[PDB]
């Protein structure tokens, strides 16, 4: 109980924001563990599932020390203040006291040693790749995600590294992602699931650089590293499946079509569609797709559109909402569409580049 | 308590002071019966057109506000630019002025509120009721039953409309009470052209003492032509 | 009867915009009323308080009629259309279709005779007034409106012309706002009180330019004209309290300090104030403001500035957001508080332009 | 079906054996409520002797002269009957609940009392009379919801008669005395 520091508002702002985030549900855990060692300030926050630290160098008169103290409260007390301001903190009792000019603020305090701290594993794969690559993998699968499912592995995105590229695949049950970016050096085959919560937050911590992004996967967590921040999570213990298994093996009809055409279609027919089912129909024929849909009210929408497809003709049913998902990750010019029959499986991707696939199970 | 409150004045002209007796002494004499401390009752008013059944409320509410008691006043004609949820909690006022309540005929989700909050202030104590309408509450054709045997579990009084003799001394009482002075050739000047409509009646007065204050001339029947 | 209209897409999206917002509550109003007079379309819109009429040119060949249909589903659609697009609207049964390409849409509809039409009144006080001059009387005191109160006359905003200058009250009971702008022309002393909605759906319709806004106020209506859009809402039928007689009459303390400095300051102390009541404390010295604050964690939150002020000192609180919503409404450089003593109100205004003053009652 | 035996009251406690002054105000809305069809609910409250009881038995008399149905309740002598005999009392157009303040801390009767409040206002044209020595709100009640119905209506305090108007209502009750006078109860017993 005798830390002490100085520091501007301006080196505390951004570690401040990274570990002040979206995170209810017990009080050290809405706290956030300020620790000073000569001569830098470490700012830790945790949910008993994560953790997020940030290091501040200290070039003033500094004494070591540790504490906690509410997250949201002292953001805004350092956001609130000046710019340009000096920030003045210690710890006089059960609270800590800061001091900017005239402004003082006394927040109440628990002890640093009731701080959950994550048992430091062994780190096994360990790799460095662009921000953006990292941001690309994830946009591209982060949306087929499950939300509480009793299939726990599902509630997560799968990290898998294989050679010379690293893979991330996403499915709920009803529609998978995969998205794959090369890297640099070789590495061994490995595939962890990183929760959902862990995949939002390594994905916010991205900006725009020009810093790499060190990422360290190991037998139970998986840590990542860019400029001062190190996060680290733990992993979803569960086995995820097979996405190799789950693309439509020899597909028989091919279907190319503009993805913006496409896609305004869908959004067009979507809105007549049922409120809660979301259900459209499509009908594939001689060069031409037939979108139509219909609600209870018994208003119908019908969407025409010109294609390039030769196959059978078959009309088969979709969620509206999971294609235009997959529209919406495919940034592209013209979109790719395999399929075999009214129910089963549905393989989506790029025309021009096949780095990422989805694939959508149809309705009855 | 805290906080503390804007002292907005509205139209105090509404008290028991401009308001003419005859031929409610009987009803005058319990409602301010009721407004003693500490009373606690219910009275119903009901009568037909322009009898100041919205008078006598205002009239209760100012009594109170003048001694410091929290009032409320519920204008049922008025219940869309409000929710039923405002009642919640007037349990605890001193007054509370329900006004016609004959509105909410066939609106049962507002005749369960203002059956709950009957229920509310009589577990409770130290609570005035003051409920106007149309027509006698076994005359109101309620949903719920069970609401218009509450309703008719209390005092009623008929309000009865001034005649068009005390109808001109009203007049001219709200001139004294505001300041200004209307004489008798203008007063009953205004009951003919004007057509015995108290509700105009008075609301005419700021029109006229309005036009008289920015010249400023006194009231003369060919005046009242120039300002109209 | 027959209606049919053929319309480009780029006519109707603004129009359609305007006539179909955030408006529940019963089948008919949710639709909107078209109706095609050679050689006009009309699209209107209501709430059963208040209605939105909007004209577009039909130079294409058309047939009178008239129908409602669904607002969101029809905007949507047409918003959904490709830009340039042509819209082929006609009516076969007891439903709409629209047609534009090779899309088809068919909407269910409800019959045109019973859509609820205001009963068009007597105009009394006319007037035209810039966009400009409109919503800063709006934005002025806006935020002071009571919302669902008993006190039905305060939900809403007191619309004032008194000889040159147009004036807005509003008031909740707690705190007043009062703006005053003036115009062109000599107007008759008249005031009405608009409703919340009402002043709402007043501010949104108001757009760059450079069009001025034509103004009717009536015995119990009011109604903007502004380009092609005529907006009528009903007036609430009641008596608004006098805002002078509110207005602290000789006070003897004035204080003047910088708006950002000042808004700043209460900012960082509602930080440490509580979460409910919002309660600071002011404590005016010489040349010095004092503003503490402190929740029920016991945390304590203390800001002094610098002021000029000579008065008495004294120690009065306050509601912190009704304090910062006052300084957020005065985009200015200096502030005037006006004080008499901790238990009555206080009036703050811009320190250059007297043009909007506002009252704030304190806490004990 | 069936007929009642025409029993009268031994005694003489009617409105016109009862002296107005100084309970003007009273008397005037008693008269009120007794008038049909509408009823109420006045509560009567004085010391001793004021004539709480004669106004009850007035206004029994006042009904059962005119054919309506009318049930006294002296909470004195419930030591002679039980509870559920306000069972039905609904039904009738005025109900007398005389002395309400013996039943304090008397859960039994407390209820009862209370229940039977609310039926008749669950209902209509049913008078409800009672008396007492103190106010409602004096009254040491067990259940704080009779309580607040209790002082919820119209409630009066009874003056009781100087001894200047004693005399002369000794001399009315003969027509239908300063040496006997100054207990009320036996010097109306004493004629
Ligand atoms: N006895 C009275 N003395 C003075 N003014 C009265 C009296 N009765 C009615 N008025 C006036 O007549 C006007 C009309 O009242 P109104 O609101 O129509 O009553 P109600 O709500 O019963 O219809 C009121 O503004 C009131 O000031
Ligand atoms: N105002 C009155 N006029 C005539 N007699 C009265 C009056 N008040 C009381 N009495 C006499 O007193 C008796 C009233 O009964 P009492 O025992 O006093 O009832 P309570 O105990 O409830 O006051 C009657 O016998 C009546 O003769
Ligand atoms: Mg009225
Ligand atoms: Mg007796």
């Amino acid at each position: 109980s005798h830390m002490k520091f100085t520091v501007e508002r301006e080196h505390l702002l951004k570690p401040l924001q990274q570990v002040s985030g979206p995170l209810p549900t017990l009080p050290i855990l809405g706290n956030l563990l300020l620790q000073v060692a000569d001569g830098t300030l470490s700012l830790t926050g945790t949910d008993l599932e994560m953790e997020m630290v940030a290091r501040v160098a200290l070039v003033q008169p500094h004494e070591p020390g540790a504490t906690t103290v509410p997250a949201r409260k002292f953001f805004d007390i350092c956001r609130g203040l000046p710019e340009g301001a000096e920030i003045a903190v210690q710890l006089e009792g059960e609270r800590m006291l800061v001091r900017s000019g005239r402004s003082r603020f006394s927040l109440s305090t628990l002890p640093a040693a009731d701080f959950p701290n994550l048992d430091d594993w062994q780190s096994e794969v360990e790799f460095t790749l662009p921000q953006a690559t990292m941001k690309r993998l994830i946009e591209a699968t982060q949306f087929s995600m499950a939300h509480q499912d009793v299939r726990y592995y599902l509630n997560g995105m799968l990290f898998e590294t294989e050679g010379e590229e690293l893979r991330t695949v996403a499915t709920d049950g009803h529609r998978l992602a995969v998205c794959s970016m090369p890297i640099g050096q070789s590495l061994p085959s490995h595939s962890v699931i990183v929760p959902r919560k862990g995949v939002i937050e390594l994905m916010r911590m991205l900006d725009g650089g020009d810093n790499p992004l060190r990422v360290q996967i190991g037998s139970n967590n998986i840590r990542a590293h860019v400029g001062d921040f190190i996060f680290t999570s733990k992993l979803v213990d569960g086995r995820f499946p097979d996405y190799r298994r789950v693309l439509p093996k020899n597909p028989d009809k091919h279907l190319e079509a503009g993805c913006d055409l496409l896609k305004q279609a869908f959004a067009r027919a979507a809105i007549l569609s049922n409120e809660k089912f979301r259900g459209v129909r499509l009908y594939v024929s001689e060069n031409q797709l037939k979108i139509t849909a219909n609600n209870p009210e018994q208003e119908e929408a019908e969407e025409i559109l010109d294609v390039t497809y030769s196959g059978a003709e078959m009309e088969i049913g979709f969620n509206v909402s999971y294609v235009l998902d997959v529209l919406n990750a495919l940034k592209c010019e013209n979109v790719r569409m395999m399929l075999t029959d009214s129910v089963s499986s549905v393989q989506i991707e790029d025309a021009a580049s096949q780095s990422a696939a989805y694939v959508v199970m149809p309705m009855r | 308590p805290a906080q503390l409150s804007l002292p907005l004045y509205l139209p105090d002209d509404e008290t028991f002071a401009s308001f003419w007796p005859g031929d409610n002494s009987s009803l005058l004499a319990a409602l301010q019966n009721v407004l003693r401390q500490e009373h606690s009752g219910y009275i119903y008013l009901w009568a037909r057109e322009g009898a100041g059944r919205s008078h006598l409320l205002h009239a209760a509410c100012a009594e109170l506000s003048q001694r410091g008691d929290a009032v409320g006043y519920v204008p049922l004609d008025k219940r869309t630019w409000f929710v039923p949820e405002v009642l919640d909690g007037m349990e605890h006022l001193s007054l509370v002025c329900i006004d016609n309540i004959e509105c909410i005929a066939g609106d049962e989700l507002w005749e369960m509120a203002i059956f709950d909050l009957y229920n509310r202030i009589l577990e409770s104590g130290k609570t005035r009721l003051l409920i106007t309408g149309d027509r006698p509450p076994r005359q109101l054709n309620l949903g719920l039953p069970d609401l218009a045997s509450r309703l008719d579990w209390g005092q009623i009084y008929k309000l009865q409309p001034l005649s068009d003799e005390d109808k001109l001394q009203a007049l001219q009482l709200r001139a004294r009470l505001r300041g200004f002075e209307l004489p008798e050739d203008v007063g009953r000047f205004l009951l003919k052209r004007l057509d015995r409509e108290m509700r105009t009646l008075f609301m005419t007065l700021d029109q006229l003492d309005r036009a008289s204050i920015t010249a400023q001339r006194k009231l003369t029947i060919p005046f009242v032509k120039e300002i109209l």
